[PDB]
């Protein structure tokens, strides 16, 4: 039997490939087209930002943080060019409703992404990475992490669970008008995207290249390794959360605790 | 190369059609074997139960809905011909408005059918036309003097 | 460098699509109420403050905190404003 | 005995409509139905049924109501001179009696007043007789085709129209196309029901037809849409028409057997069971008691296996589904039983006329006893896990619910009508099989019908089965597994293999069938949902002149239009999802 984890996507990414596409009638064309590199570009371009190593740094710029939070909200075009190229009422509204939430829920990643670059000071990553040199950003900002978390895995991650169905009627998930290698493209992408995320989070929230008693590289993918697994466990814990719920524990509880976040922490820098 | 083919066996999609009865089974051998089936998304549509003739033009849709490369799987004797059902709302098999590849026959199959189902089917998936000359030959020979050397079973007043 | 990996990305995104092509009217009640997203549109621009904020707050001090303080005490008060009026309910 | 042939002219009902309407229209026919059969001139149907529904205790649910052809009978003795005739079944539970009435028609003049008036659930009744048979019924609001499609040209339980697929043209696709253009100009002409709302922006048309999972077969419901709420829900149903009826005409007696199995795929044993008790009481055949105990255990059985599933789909579906897979291991442990007795998991077809295939083998009691004490730990726990459960009976209380007298008019059995305050069950008011003999109880719900109750109800009945289980293996006696009688088919194997008389008996048993004598059989059973009956007529021959097939399942289905209208399609998925219903029951 097969022993990798990876060989089930390697064969996956196999069959997606070779698949005649269909032109779809009275559609636009562009946008059918465009719609999955919005979603895919934008988190393979978030890879670009990380602290890999001093030496083989991937781009050596000032600021990388504002390219994130431009990714980030570049990200629903994807979903909104998809609604509108799904030609479909149902699938039209079913993509303005993921959208919906899509909007409602990346609000709180930038404020919690407030604290960690208000301690750091810089936008540029190697003070990040230099700043967690003996004592990590993750003690005092407990309610900011938890909130990126969240923040980071509503994000098309599926933990929402209304991107292939809706539990609403009268429309339908957004996944289903694509069916060659744009489908494909769709899992790519939310792959790069769950691991760019991840390392970001731990190369922003946590320490990387510490090197305790090992060289640093593989130290840093170890952990980044051991938070893959928590976040696949906790998104397999993590139950489908009907459109209500979300809509009521959104912009009422965590505001509050993103702006009392930012309190505590400039009364506690100086 | 043929690594296309290798492609394709290792991985397949499968579309649930199951009616009315006969799906319990097909149920019971995807909780094992197994909400990642979505329509215009399957390359391999598993039909089962009796193919009415009311509801004919939905599965004529679903045929048509999938992309080119299209497999079929006819389970139960409902499916693969009207079965006992050779009546005037029952369609006489499912292959006389789309093509099948493979027959399971059976009323309902069981779980290790559909498992031989998909070994067959990554078997055909594996020799490419589609026949390739290799096709012709079939269980009703493969196995023919293994189950003719059968000579005595369990008395049936035992458990 | 940054631009060597942009044209890398561009140029891998040439080379899948050229390779995908050689490989071969009135809504009534339906929709509306975006005015959530709306709410974020200008809450974002509202965010943006503390966007420019979070990079000098050494320097700023104790008077910075107080203007911060009254700036999401207003926010908090407009928030709550909406939650109470029926704004900010459950939406289609 | 038992199934002697009875007129019940004695009975108080006949001389109470006596009185009442004095001599003539009422010809007391003579059956083995074990109810009064009574034949009255169309020009009195409403009378009688008005008369009926107020009587001092009245008739207050209209079982079934169907049509027979009868132009072929030649054993006619004491009928009125017809050529089609109409039956309506109807019960009075106060008087824990049944009453049929038939009116008789000719075949030019093919017209009856409608009965939906008095009952409404009558109305669908009436429409299947529009599409099966060509008789209209004036001042019938919505009579439309609802198996056939609406192009399709002939009245298929007409004897003149040939019964089998092999008679029509194979499916060649002419019909594929047309159906095709059909489909994609979907348009609504507003005859889809009573469609008050016109066709514009005010009001949307909306297929809504679940192909999800747990929706128990693919249907459309025709929504009509104002404000997102349920102006007006028709059902389009009959996809999954499979013509039971009219095979039952073209088989014996004894090769029929397997095709009640598939009435529904659920019930197994227990819809085998009415068709054989019908068709010994046109036998005349007294079982041995090991014969009933034995039916006894596996009716239990499957009726187990039957509330398992509703409550493990029930709970997985509106509440947290992790703990209840487990019941898929166990119904597993019910099948590795079922085939050890039957043979095969699903569609056993053991069930005979005049007792069962085999006897029991030797190690049975051992099974069934670890299958006895093994259960109630189990049991026990889904008992905690949804008794004192909070979140799911929080959202599953007052959701479309009805009372006793909506339950009556609307058909409904089963545990939907249990939920109300009416304690009537067939095992009790009407005992079989031996259930006389033994201690179990009727749960019911009050006068509030939600889901909360049905399951609650449910469980209680599960605990009652398993009682009645381990009485039946603690108290099985010792003797035959079939019946002493020229009648009994087929005869036990081993005497067919030694003996002549046997033999020959057997060989026209199952090779031209059994001759039963020209009568009428009847019955009725508590099935896995509701109250499944059996409506048997023989015309001397060796296969069934007419069958009737009452599932409680269409009822179910037809009357949630009714009790729905004014709520949100969530609420309707939940009670669709609640409501005892399966599309081969409804389709039969
Ligand atoms: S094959 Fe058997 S189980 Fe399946 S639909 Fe036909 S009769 Fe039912």
């Amino acid at each position: 039997v097969g022993w990798g984890g990876s060989l089930q996507l390697v064969a996956d990414m196999i069959k997606m490939f070779f698949k005649e596409d269909w032109i779809p009638k009275f559609s636009d064309r562009v946008i059918f087209t465009l719609a999955p590199m919005i979603a895919f570009t934008s988190l393979l371009l978030a890879f670009a930002i990380v602290p890999v190593s001093p030496g083989w740094v991937v781009a050596d710029l000032n600021i990388g943080i504002l390219f994130f939070l431009m990714m980030a909200g570049l990200a629903v075009y994807a979903v909104l060019f998809a609604g509108w190229s799904s030609n479909n009422k149902y699938s039209l509204l079913g993509a303005m409703r993921a959208s919906a939430q899509t909007l409602s829920y990346e609000v709180f990643l930038g404020l919690s992404l407030m604290g960690v670059v208000a301690q750091a000071g810089s936008f540029n990553m190697t003070d990040i990475v230099n700043s967690q040199a003996h004592v990590w950003n993750v003690i005092p900002q407990f309610f900011g992490f938890i909130t990126f978390a969240i923040a980071g895995v509503a994000v098309c991650h599926r933990h929402p669970f209304d991107q292939p169905e809706a539990e609403q009627e009268l429309a339908d998930g957004y996944h289903i008008e694509y069916s060659g290698m744009k489908f494909g493209l769709f899992f790519v992408g939310e792959y790069i995207g769950i691991v760019t995320i991840s390392a970001l989070m731990v190369t922003l929230f946590f320490g990387g290249w510490q090197g305790p008693l090992l060289p640093p590289f593989i130290w840093f993918a170890l952990k980044t390794a051991f938070f893959m697994m928590m976040f696949i466990l906790i998104r397999a814990s993590l139950p489908r959360p009907r459109y209500d719920q979300v809509m009521s524990f959104g912009w009422k509880i965590c505001l509050p605790l993103t702006l009392i976040n930012l309190l505590v922490t400039a009364a506690v820098i100086l | 190369n043929d690594m296309v083919n290798w492609g394709r066996k290792n991985s397949i999609w499968p579309y649930n059609f199951g009616l009315s009865c006969c799906y319990v089974e097909m149920v019971t051998s995807f909780t094992a074997v197994h909400l990642r089936a979505s329509p215009r998304q399957a390359d391999l549509m598993v039909v089962a139960g009796t193919c009415f003739t009311k509801m004919a033009p939905v599965i004529q849709r679903l045929y048509d809905q999938m992309l080119e490369p299209k497999w079929v799987i006819s389970m139960g004797a409902c499916a693969n011909s009207g079965g006992m059902y050779d009546i005037y709302s029952v369609v006489q098999g499912v292959d006389k408005f789309i093509p099948v590849d493979v027959y399971i026959p059976g009323c309902p199959p069981r779980p290790e059918a559909y498992m031989q189902a998909l070994m067959l089917l990554q078997e055909s998936i594996g020799k490419e036309q589609g026949v390739y000359r290799a096709n012709m030959q079939s269980e009703r020979e493969r196995k023919r003097g293994e189950r003719i050397a059968v000579t005595n079973l369990r008395t049936p007043d035992e458990i | 460098a940054f631009a060597i990996f942009l044209i890398v990305a561009i140029g891998l995104c040439c080379l899948m699509l050229v390779g995908g092509w050689f490989l071969g009217a009135r809504l009534r009640l339906s929709a509306k109420f975006y005015l959530v997203a709306m709410f974020f549109v200008i809450f974002d621009v509202e965010a943006l403050y503390l966007f420019a904020w979070s990079t000098s707050i050494r320097e700023s001090g104790w008077v910075g905190f107080v203007e911060a303080a009254i700036f999401i005490f207003v926010l908090l008060a407009g928030l709550v404003y909406l939650v109470r009026i029926g704004a900010l309910d459950w939406t289609p | 005995p038992a199934w002697q042939t009875r007129d019940h002219l004695d009975d108080p009902v006949i001389g109470e409509l006596r009185n009442r309407f004095g001599p003539d229209a009422f010809t007391v026919q003579a059956t083995r139905t074990g109810v009064p059969v009574v034949w009255i001139k169309r020009e009195q149907l409403l009378e009688v049924g008005d008369f009926l529904k107020k009587l001092p205790k009245p008739y207050v649910m209209l079982f079934d109501l169907h049509g027979m052809d009868e132009r072929l009978r030649t054993h006619r003795e004491g009928l009125p001179a017809a050529d089609f005739s109409v039956f309506y079944h109807l019960i009075s539970i106060d008087r824990n009696r049944d009453i049929m009435l038939k009116v008789a028609l000719a075949e030019n003049d093919l017209h009856v007043p409608t009965f939906t008036k008095l009952f409404p659930n009558a109305n669908w009744y009436e429409r299947e007789t529009w599409d099966l048979f060509g008789i209209t019924f004036d001042g019938h609001p919505n009579l439309r085709r609802i198996m056939m499609p609406q192009t399709w040209k002939g009245h298929p339980l007409r004897k003149d129209y040939p019964a089998r697929a092999t008679e029509f043209s194979p499916f060649e696709l002419t019909k594929a196309k047309q159906d095709l253009e059909m489909e994609a100009l979907t348009f609504k002409p507003e005859e889809w029901g009573m469609k008050r709302g016109t066709e514009n922006e005010d009001f949307m048309f909306l297929n809504l037809g679940p192909n999800h999972p747990s929706a128990h077969g693919a249907f459309r419901i025709v929504l009509q849409l104002d404000g997102e709420e349920i102006v007006d829900c028709v059902p389009d149903i009959g996809y999954h028409h499979r013509g039971a009826e009219k095979m039952g005409e073209r088989q014996s007696w004894h090769s029929y057997i397997p095709y009640t199995d598939r009435i529904e795929y659920l019930g197994g044993c227990v819809n085998e069971m009415p068709y054989v008790l019908a068709v010994e009481k046109l036998a005349g055949i007294t079982v041995p008691d090991r014969v009933n105990v034995i039916r006894v255990m596996l009716s239990e059985l499957f009726r187990i296996n039957s509330h398992l599933l509703y409550i493990s789909t029930f709970i997985q579906d509106v509440g947290a589904m992790t703990p209840v897979f487990f019941a898929f291991t166990d119904r597993q442990k019910i099948y590795d039983l079922v085939e050890a007795i039957t043979g095969f998991r699903m569609h056993p077809a053991w069930f005979r006329i005049g007792g069962v295939a085999h006897d029991l083998p030797r190690g049975w009691d051992r099974l069934l006893r670890e299958f006895l004490d093994w259960m109630p730990k189990r049991l026990a726990s889904y008992e905690k896990a949804a008794l004192q459960n909070t979140i799911l009976k929080g959202r599953s209380q007052g959701v479309a619910a009805y009372g006793a007298k909506e339950a009556l008019e609307w058909g409904t059995t089963g545990a939907g009508l249990r939920a109300t305050g009416i304690d009537f069950d067939v095992r009790k008011a009407r005992p079989y099989s031996g259930y006389e003999n033994f201690d179990f109880e009727i749960p019911v719900g009050g006068g509030v019908s939600d889901c909360y109750t049905r399951v609650m109800l449910k469980v209680e009945e599960l605990r009652q089965s398993l009682r009645i289980l381990e009485q039946c293996l603690n108290n099985m006696p010792e003797g035959p597994f079939k019946a002493d009688h020229p009648l009994t088919t087929p005869p036990p194997k081993e005497r067919t293999l030694q003996h002549i008389e046997t033999l020959i008996t057997h060989f026209l048993q199952v090779s031209w069938g059994p001759v039963m004598p020209a009568n009428e059989s009847f019955q009725m059973i508590e099935a896995t949902k509701g109250i499944n009956s059996y409506y048997l007529t023989s015309d001397g021959s060796t296969m069934s002149y007419r069958t009737r097939v009452r599932t409680p399942s269409f009822a179910h289905l037809q009357q949630i239009p009714a009790a729905i209208r004014g709520s949100l399609v969530s609420d309707l998925i939940v009670y669709l999802g609640s409501i005892d219903f399966v599309m081969s029951d409804v389709d039969r």
